[PDB]
RNA sequence: AUCGAGAGG
């Protein structure tokens, strides 16, 4: 009845914004993001890949209620350095890990006979 | 609701890959909170998850017949030969993050009924309703779009809190306030008034 | 349905009491609750 | 000992050290004096009736005197000093704190005593659940209906 | 091969598939578990109209059922979400219409299988729609069943989904997750009342990794990068595909991340 | 009845504002905030009439006198400025 | 900015209960009878034997965000193999003249009694055990 | 039982005593007995203790067998509340027992008096008499509808 | 009713084994759990579909309306 | 049933009987029913007031003769210590009620759960009869696709609830988690 | 009594209840059908007439909107059919009927209203599920829980009323109860059981866990706490995440049996300037009591900092929890075999004592004491020796129950269990009581047909020597039957003489109040006392406190 | 509306 619509947790709506940035206040060089119609599981992958980052100082995530599908991420890193470049940077080595994993599984494949 | 007395209603209801995964990648339908367990003393029930699972790995009905010899031991033993742990107790790894968890947490198949209180059914609110002609107050039952009943326990609540003008409100305001004329001399009702 | 088949009311030595001659006759548990314990029970 | 007190003038003491960092080596620099006038100031200070007619000041001191054995008790002279390196400031501050403690600790006029006495009593009341002795609720039934018969009448003699 | 996570596949089948992933954070692997079982997309029947039932199975329930079946989607990338169309209720671009006619004409129940259904649209040299009969007999699962004297006649419109809309398009059934099955990392507490390692059974995968020594210390620093999983693939989409294509996804939704941003 | 009022000396009601004595003056400020009547106060980023009334009470402008009664039916009058909240 | 006190300690018996990470130790100052020291070890961080002589260490210093460590940019401030981060209760004196010394390193308890230094550490917020191997 | 008393170097101290228990109670001649301390006698009845010795005493002992009846579930309130009641009960003339009796006998307002029980006779016997009811009540305003002079509407508001 | 098609757990068709499942522990008097194992449900929860469920379909079918 | 003297005192019923009843069980010869049971004087009906004269065994095997390593994890029985039963008990579960008969291992869990339990499977959604598409009824409610409980009471059988069940047999999980 | 002080009210809901531990404790999730269907008048105002325009705008079926516009004349506009419904101008000193918006006040009720705590006023926040969801603290005042619950509110029409209700009525008020001088709230689930857990010394968090539990909490300045542990590995214990949610500037110190300075066991509590010193959180640390953390918190700080606290534990110690998992288990239940073995001994020596004592009982040897029958003491032996065979049974089972026992954990941090359910479960349940007997012979000299004639033994008498998981016998199972329909009936009469008994003392006293002279009376003006409690003192203040005069002796007192 | 029945906390 007045259970909201499940294509609204896959799709985007009207009027948002994937990213919302907001830098945060009383901190220094530190941004939250509020990705909009996401989940855990991107949400995860950037936490990890910037802590692997030794320039990003902070790497958390979180989701404000279970019920509807938006995360926050929040990124402090050095003074001099844009934390959006450690976003994407965090980014496209996760796209580079993702590509040479294909490859040698897909080689892995052709190996298998069945 | 189970047998054995549990009550339940889903405050939520995840996705699989939400939920939490056992190593075989088997997740449950339903999970239930633990501190509802040790005040009931049902331990049935967790005899239940026992026997269910190792009959569902055995091809064998279980035997839930009260007053007869079955033994705890014995089912665990039966589980053990299937290879799950004796209590049932199974590694789990939490869904959103993929983490083992630190405590391995207990889940087997379980009967549960569906209760004819269903939520959809019996949600109702009013705001401004139709009124019964008697008392010229909310008519009753959610059917005739009816309003709740402030009871005098509720009257009194309001009352020790000191909310007067709530109170008010509420009693004059909100249901079957009117306007009458009264004559000085009369004290009652009879004064016929014209307003024209 | 079965259990509304089988049903017994107690108009109203306390009634409301499992006793022992209800052994072997009637239900120890299957009672209603509210007013209508003890005083209702099933065979 | 253990009684319902208001201002809980340990938790200020609290405060005051940690409000006001202490050092245990130096000396306090309150005079002897002043510890004592100060309590007596304060006594007179906490005042629960605004009248300064006799019987109801009479009214006042009795109802405050309990409190004022309390205060007496954690701010003795000797007490004040050697438990806590207390200063001139931090004693003030206590003093202060004390009193304005005490002030909202005053029923706030017009507050429906009744109905909240009434409940506070039926909420463990439904609480209460099931040796030769009444107990439970038919013995507060037969406590709140005067009974020219008790179902066990019992006589205690020392 | 390419420096990077590595997988050796232990076992193969077009069902399941049993692989070995290395150098890999976890987050990376759980993360992909998800986008497999729910943000792959495939087609299925997101609409039923009923012209006649007379079997005892009410229609709400069978479009449920329809909603179930599995449908052909290796060719789904080809194909259009609906709402992503320019149709009006829905394209031969976007959808994918099949009809099912059925009547119990002997006296003997007739059932209803996969193997019924029939398509409509076009298929436009796409493996779109074809019903999936892993049956060792080829008769397809089944629907209803319908005595002599029952007629069931309906057409189906099928579009594009993703399963987090509804569990129907989820492309997999089981996966299978192992990490430090020696407990090394002790990243979780055992439960025992006398042993256990009496008690607990040891996993398959752990005999793979090499056993720990109790005399060595616990090494703080140790972090997992050996994992052991295992794919199952209903047949609507073959294993490999339904992992290569969890890749993609994956990749897609980072890439639109690094578009928006750019947009910013 | 006719001069039923205690005088302002010695007046002994208490100096503190009782809490329903606050929480009625806020209502009715609200509720004339509400109605479009005069502020005192300037305001930052307020559009709800309470929290001006909040705001004014802190500022201690709302003028308005408390009716104390007293048991015999003389009354008490204490100004918003007199009283004191805390 | 220099360390508060320097001993080297053996411990008389090590004995964990009902912790399986946690440990409790006791020990004397070596050669002074005023000294002697107890507090919580993390055994499966560091292991700590039976009979072991151990060097221990406290410092002020080597608020502000703690910043992940350095990848050799901020040289280390020891060698020594176990560190912790504390603060101080309470200070007490067992009798006049003799000192003792109450801190809590994250929960874990530490109490170290002797005369050998006063001044040294003195109540602060900040302090850090140094303990080699 | 055991009880705590006051030892010579002021200390507590637990000393046992011999008491005694009795099934029935005729305190007016039990007290007169020789043998036993006329200060520490208590019995479960308070209507006994309210007419041997006064009502203050009736009072006392009223409120401590139900702070008893409120300590054995183990619960614990307040002693402010359990005051109230009991004074409300013995502020006239003897005991007033919370019953259709004991309100309905107090001249307070008929309104507040007939939402209780026995409406209909009290309102009958209220018009016979010629009863004058002040409303001021808080029941009777609920009746009426009006605001009653209860917290919020206790005091007046007036403007300059 | 009628056969599940997929186990709510496992998610994967159960509906497909239960013609042949009947006909395996008939024709050959085999045990249920050797018969699930024949099937490939080596989960528990897909074997609970097929083992649980009950054809109420056929008692429906012998009303002739 | 019915206890006499054989020189034991041993059950009136034996195993031949038992196997001529199955035999008639398996054709649905000569019809065994209980009716021939009671004609045949192997059991008896007692009411209330005549069970005061009668002494019952809850177990046959307690009447067989009495003579250590018994298994911890069985119940205690005590001794019987007793003889000159009248009659033994069919078996015991027949004194629990028809909601009661459903209830898994109701031995193992505290009575007024049981009673909370039996309050419940009124409430619980079920098919009613096979022909609810046939029948009119003011409100009818039924499961899409229920399914068998895997334990069973062997009262169950004769409650036939697992031909015709009334719940799910889900995969339930006791655990800590979000908090909801 | 029930038209005029029971009037039905307009602008009311009711719904079923469920628990949200994201949901603040402040709010309420009321849905966003009811927040449609209610209505709240509001007067077109400059700063307000923008944002009301829109409503309008958007319409009655979607939120925020508004179903009614009432005109200077009078005259009603219906959002929902006209034809002016999508051009309006709202003029100045117009009535919109708005839809009910989050951060407005409503007044959230539960069932049984025996409690000034069960009606209470929250904050709103509109969800889209239809259950009504609220905090789990908030759930023991209303004396609610989520077993299919339904819930009541109601929604002020009038400004004054909002006002009335958000300075009244709010919840931060209603945390420290009259009664008791104790908080209502307290954090009692999951979340209690989690926090001893995070807070043990053996528990340590690592640095991503650490990260993210620290945003997790909304008031968090930033500050990254020093880890407790640098050189080996950067790890935090527990006490310091849990740290980062105590505000600065708090004391607690609690003190047991074995708190001593150095705390080996870990119990009692330790806090300064809002960090955790030493010590293992519990009910009594957090759990509503006289001089609890909320009590101290709500006394010193206010009512709003004590509320987001409620908020920040919940948070942490929930994500804390669900990252390390939990659960019930069967093998929970199970005890060692030697043990049950010790147990069954146990058993089996009472038995034996009661057979010596029935013996010479046969014999008439036993002298009675003054006022007593044989029978009676008799009775009263053999019951106080089965009490004890349960007692120690369950004394050697909680011995032989190990820390890793999960229903220990619940026991240990308060939020459920107690002795009696474990010593139940695990050894024996006990012996049987019906209307204050051991079980009787309802036939004559038996106490069911089985048995035979005149026993007195301990099984005839209904004393269950079975443990829940070994399993009851039929006749055991009987006998707790009828226990079980006498607690029942209990609870039913107990219930309508309760609900008698409160609505008789509401009714005496209802008039009784603090008049401005601080003397308590009533409306004719007789004085109930000349001051309220006899110090004139809110009770919510009080707390206990030790006087040090009192106890002790002379020379100490002198010292 | 009336009466009654069942049911939920
Ligand atoms: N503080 C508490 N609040 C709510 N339920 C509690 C409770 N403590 C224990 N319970 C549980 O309440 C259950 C009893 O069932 P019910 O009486 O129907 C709910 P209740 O809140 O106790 O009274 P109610 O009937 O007025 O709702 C017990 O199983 C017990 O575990
Ligand atoms: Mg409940
Ligand atoms: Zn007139
Ligand atoms: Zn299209
Ligand atoms: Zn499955």
């Amino acid at each position: 009845m007045n259970a909201p619509d499940r294509f609204e947790l896959f799709l985007l709506g009207e009027g948002e914004s994937k990213l919302k940035i907001d830098p945060d206040t009383k901190a220094p060089n530190a941004v939250v993001i509020t990705f909009e119609k996401e989940d855990h599981t991107l949400g995860n992958l950037i936490r990890a890949e910037l802590l692997n980052d030794r320039k990003v100082l902070f790497a958390a995530y979180k989701v404000e209620h279970p019920f509807f599908a938006r995360f926050k991420l929040r990124i402090q890193t050095t003074e001099g350095y844009d934390p959006k470049d450690a976003l994407k940077n965090a980014c496209n080595s996760i796209i580079n890990k993702l590509g040479a994993l294909k490859t040698n599984f897909e080689t892995e494949w052709n190996l298998q006979t069945l | 609701a189970s047998r054995h007395g549990q009550k339940g209603t889903i405050g939520i209801t995840y996705r699989r890959e939400d939920m939490p995964f056992t190593a075989e990648g088997i997740v449950p339908d339903l999970i239930i909170n633990p501190h509802a367990i040790p005040s009931r003393m049902t331990v049935a029930h967790l005899i239940e998850c026992l026997l269910s699972k190792v009959a569902a790995l055995s091809g064998n009905e279980g035997d839930a017949s009260p007053f007869t010899d079955i033994t705890v031991e014995g089912i665990s033993k039966l589980l053990r030969e299937h290879g799950y742990q004796s209590r049932g107790f199974e590694v789990m790894y939490n869904g959103h993050t993929g983490k083992k968890l630190m405590a391995q947490i207990f889940f087997g198949p379980t009967y549960y009924q569906r209760l004819r209180h269903m939520v959809d059914d019996k949600i109702h609110a009013r705001a401004r309703g139709p009124m019964q002609v008697l008392t010229r107050q909310p008519v009753e039952g959610r059917s005739r779009d009816g309003g709740l009943r402030f009871g005098e326990m509720e009257r009194d609540c309001m009352i020790a809190h000191g909310a007067a003008s709530f109170l008010k409100e509420r009693l004059m305001e909100a249901s079957d306030a009117f306007r009458v004329h009264i004559c000085g001399i009369c004290g009652l009702m009879t004064v016929i008034a014209k307003l024209n | 349905t079965l259990s509304h088949l089988r049903r017994t009311n107690t108009p109203i030595a306390k009634p409301r009491q499992l006793h022992n001659t209800h052994w072997g006759l009637v239900c120890p548990a299957e009672t209603p609750e509210g007013q209508a314990c003890g005083l209702v029970k099933n065979l | 000992a253990n009684w319902p007190l208001p201002v809980n003038i340990r938790r200020i003491i609290q405060n005051a050290q940690q409000t006001f960092h202490i050092d245990h080596t130096k000396p306090s620099d309150l005079t002897i004096k002043d510890i004592v006038l100060g309590v007596k100031d304060l006594q007179e200070n906490l005042l629960v009736l605004r009248g300064k007619n006799e019987i109801i000041q009479n009214a006042q001191r009795d109802a405050v005197t309990l409190f004022c054995c309390l205060l007496r008790s954690r701010l003795a002279t000797r007490r004040v000093l050697q438990e806590y390196r207390l200063t001139k400031q931090a004693f003030d501050w206590v003093l202060s704190n004390i009193e304005a403690q005490f002030l909202r600790s005053v029923v706030h006029p017009g507050e429906m005593v009744g109905v909240l006495a009434a409940q506070s009593i039926g909420e463990p009341a439904t609480q209460m659940t099931l040796k030769k002795v009444t107990s439970g609720v038919p013995r507060l039934k037969e406590i709140l209906n005067v009974a020219k018969n008790m179902k066990t009448p019992s006589l205690t003699v020392y | 091969s390419e420096e990077g996570p590595q997988v050796k596949i232990r076992e193969a089948s077009k069902d399941n598939v049993d692989f070995i992933l290395s150098n890999v954070d976890l987050a990376m692997a759980n993360s992909l578990r998800r986008v497999m079982i729910a943000e792959i997309p495939t087609l299925a029947i997101d609409s039923v109209e009923v012209e006649t039932n007379t079997t005892v199975l009410a229609d709400e329930f069978i479009a449920h059922r329809l909603g179930l079946i599995p449908l052909q989607s290796m060719d789904i990338e080809q194909l259009e979400y609906s709402r992503d169309c320019f149709c009006e209720d829905h394209c031969d671009k976007c959808s994918v219409v099949l009809t099912l006619q059925a009547f119990g004409e002997s006296e003997s129940t007739t059932n209803v299988y996969s193997k019924d259904l029939v398509i409509v649209s076009n298929l436009m040299g796409r493996n779109i729609g074809h019903p999936i009969i892993q049956d060792k007999e080829g008769n397809g699962v089944l629907i209803c069943k319908l005595r002599k004297g029952q007629e069931l006649k309906l057409t189906c419109v099928a579009k594009k989904g993703i399963a987090k809309e509804h569990a129907k398009w989820g492309p997999a059934a089981a996966i299978e997750f192992e990490y430090d099955p020696w407990n090394k990392l002790k990243h979780t507490d055992y439960w025992y009342e006398q042993d256990s390692a009496k008690e607990w059974p040891q996993s398959k995968n752990c005999e793979y990794e090499d056993p720990p020594n109790e005399g060595d210390p616990f090494d703080y620093k140790a972090q997992a990068d050996t994992f052991y999983m295992n794919v199952e693939s209903v047949g609507s989409i073959p294993v490999d595909q339904v992992v290569v294509r969890g890749i993609d996804t994956l990749q897609k939704k980072v890439a639109s991340i690094l578009l928006a941003l750019t947009q910013m | 009845l006719k001069e039923k009022a205690i005088p302002k000396d010695q007046r002994a009601t208490t100096p503190y504002m009782t809490k329903y004595e606050r929480a009625r003056i806020l209502g009715t400020r609200a509720l004339q905030i509400s109605m479009n009547a005069p502020v005192f106060v300037d305001l930052e980023g307020e559009t709800d009439p309470l929290r001006i009334a909040m705001k004014e009470l802190a500022e201690k402008k709302i003028p308005l006198v408390i009716r104390r009664y007293l048991p015999d039916g003389s009354f008490e009058d204490w100004s918003v400025e007199e009283l004191i909240v805390d | 900015s220099n360390t508060l006190f320097d001993d080297i300690f053996q411990v008389s018996e090590v004995d964990p209960g009902r912790y399986n990470k946690v440990c409790r130790i006791e020990a004397a100052s070596t050669t002074q009878d005023q000294c002697k020291l107890t507090l919580d070890i993390n055994v499966e961080l560091f292991p700590v034997a039976a009979q072991d002589s151990l060097t221990v260490t406290i410092a002020s210093s080597l608020t502000r965000s703690w910043r992940p460590p350095q990848a050799g940019d901020r040289s280390l401030a020891d060698d020594y193999d176990y560190v912790m981060y504390g603060t101080a209760y309470k200070f007490e004196e067992v009798s006049k003249d003799l000192i003792a010394v109450y801190y809590s390193f994250g929960g874990l308890l530490m109490r170290l009694e002797g005369n050998y230094r006063n001044l040294n550490n003195l109540k602060q917020e900040n302090a850090y055990l140094l303990i080699r191997r | 039982y055991d009880r705590k008393v006051p030892s010579p170097t002021g200390e507590y101290v637990k000393e046992p005593e011999w008491v005694l228990e009795t099934d029935g109670v005729n305190l007016s001649e039990v007290m007169t007995v020789p043998g036993i301390d006329p200060t520490r006698i208590y019995t479960n009845s308070f209507i006994d203790i309210m007419e041997v010795l006064g009502i203050e005493a009736g009072r006392a002992a009223l409120y401590k067998e139900v702070y008893n009846v409120i300590a054995s579930d183990g619960s614990y309130v307040n002693y402010r509340h359990m005051a109230l009641l009991v004074d409300v009960m013995t502020t006239q003339g003897g005991l007033t027992s919370v019953t259709r009796h004991g309100f309905n006998r107090s001249n307070t307002g008929a309104l507040m008096r007939c939402s209780f029980e026995e409406t209909v006779e009290i309102l009958f016997e209220a018009g016979a008499s010629a009863e004058l009811d002040d409303c001021r009540g808080v029941s009777e305003n609920v009746i009426l509808g009006q605001m009653a002079p209860i917290g919020t509407g206790a005091f007046d508001v007036m403007i300059d | 009713m009628i056969v599940p098609v997929r186990c709510f757990s496992c998610g994967k068709v159960v509906g497909d084994k239960w013609e042949s499942y009947l006909n395996l522990l008939q024709e050959d008097e085999l045990d249920e759990g050797t018969a699930l194992s024949r099937l490939g449900l080596k989960r528990y929860c897909c074997r609970r579909m097929i083992l649980t469920h009950v054809d109420l379909i056929e008692k429906f079918l012998r009303y002739n309306p | 049933f019915i206890v006499e003297d054989d020189g034991h005192k041993e059950l009136k019923v034996r195993k031949g009987h038992i196997a001529k009843l199955m035999a008639t069980e398996y054709q649905d010869v000569e019809e065994y029913t209980w009716s021939s049971l009671l004609n045949e004087g192997l059991v008896e009906y007692i009411d209330a007031e005549e069970e005061e004269s009668i002494l019952i065994a809850m177990q046959p095997e307690d009447l067989e003769p009495a003579e250590l390593d018994v298994d911890p994890a069985k119940r205690i029985r005590v001794s019987h210590h007793a003889t000159t039963f009248t009659h033994c008990e069919i078996h015991p579960s027949m004194i629990l009620g028809v909601a009661a008969s459903i209830i898994p291992f109701p031995d193992h869990n505290q009575s007024p759960r049981n009673t909370y339990q039996s309050a419940m499977g009124k409430q619980a959604m079920g098919v009613f009869l096979t022909n609810y598409n046939v029948r009119m009824d003011t409100m009818a409610n039924i499961l899409y696709y229920p399914q068998k409980p895997l334990g069973t009471t062997r009262a169950m059988e004769y409650l036939k609830f697992r031909e015709l069940p009334a719940g799910q047999n889900a995969i339930v999980a006791i655990a800590c988690y979000s908090g909801y | 009594r029930g038209n005029l002080m029971g009037k039905r009210v307009d602008f009311s809901a009711r719904t079923v209840i469920s628990g949200d531990p994201n949901l603040e404790l402040d709010q309420v999730g009321v849905p966003k059908s009811i927040a449609k269907t209610l209505t709240y008048p509001e007067v077109v105002t400059p700063y307000n007439i923008d944002r009301l325009t829109q409503l309008v705008r958007n319409g009655p079926n979607e939120h925020p909107g508004a179903k009614y516009v009432i005109r200077d004349s009078g005259d009603r506009i219906d959002l929902r059919y006209s034809k002016r419904a999508g051009d309006i101008q709202l003029q100045y000193g117009w009535k919109v009927e708005r839809h009910i918006m989050d951060n407005d006040p409503v007044l959230f009720n539960r069932q049984p209203s025996l409690h000034k705590m069960s009606m209470m006023a929250h904050r709103v926040k509109v969800i889209p599920y239809s259950t009504f969801r609220l905090n789990l603290s908030v759930t023991s005042p209303y004396n609610a829980d989520f077993d299919g619950d339904e819930m009541n509110l109601h929604v002020p029409q009038s400004e004054e009323t909002r006002a009335e209700l958000s300075q009244l009525c709010a919840v931060p008020l209603q945390i420290v109860s009259p009664q008791s001088n104790k908080p209502c709230m307290g954090i009692v689930q999951d979340t209690l059981c989690g926090i001893r857990k995070l807070t043990l010394r053996d528990t340590f968090i690592e640095l991503d866990q650490v990260l993210n539990m620290l945003y997790w909490v909304p008031d968090w300045d930033g500050v990254i706490p020093t880890p407790a542990i640098i050189k080996p590995k950067p790890l935090w214990s527990g006490k310091q995440i849990l740290s980062v949610a105590i505000p600065n500037g708090i004391h607690l110190q609690r003190f047991d049996e074995g708190t001593t300075l150095l705390s080996p066991k870990d119990n009692g509590m330790l806090i300064i300037d809002g960090q955790i010193i030493f010590g293992v959180v519990e009910k009594k640390t957090v759990g509503s009591s006289n001089g609890g953390l909320i009590h101290v918190v709500t006394r010193e700080k206010g009512p709003q900092v004590c509320a987001k606290l409620f908020g920040n534990i919940q948070k942490v110690v929930n994500f804390w929890l669900l990252h390390n998992g939990f659960s019930t288990g069967i093998g929970d239940t199970i005890a060692d075999g030697p043990t049950m073995r010790e147990i069954t001994e146990t058993i089996a020596e009472a038995k034996k004592k009661v057979l010596d004592v029935t013996k010479e009982a046969q014999a008439n040897l036993l002298t009675a004491k003054h006022g007593m029958t044989l029978r009676e003491s008799f009775e009263d032996n053999v019951v106080r020796f089965l009490n004890e065979a349960r007692d120690k049974a369950g004394r050697l089972a909680e011995v032989n129950l190990k820390d890793l026992n999960n229903v220990k954990q619940m026991v240990m941090a308060g939020s459920k269990g107690s002795f009696i359910n474990i010593a139940q479960m695990s050894a024996c349940v006990g012996q049987q009581s019906v209307e204050g007997k051991r079980i009787a012979f309802g036939f004559v000299d038996r106490t069911l047909p089985h048995f035979s004639k005149d026993d007195y033994s301990p099984e005839s008498k209904g004393f269950v020597e079975n443990s829940y998981l070994r399993g009851l016998t039929p006749q055991e199972f009987f006998f707790h039957a009828m226990g079980g329909r006498e607690g029942l009936i209990d609870t039913a009469v107990k219930t309508a003489e309760t609900g008698y008994i409160q609505r008789r003392l509401v009714k005496a006293l209802e008039d009784i109040m603090v008049h401005y002279d601080n003397t308590t009376r009533n409306s004719l003006g007789n004085v109930i006392q000349f001051i309220y409690g006899e110090d004139g003192m809110d009770a919510a203040h009080i707390e206990k406190q030790s006087l040090d005069t009192i106890g002790g002796s002379d020379a100490a007192f002198e010292k």
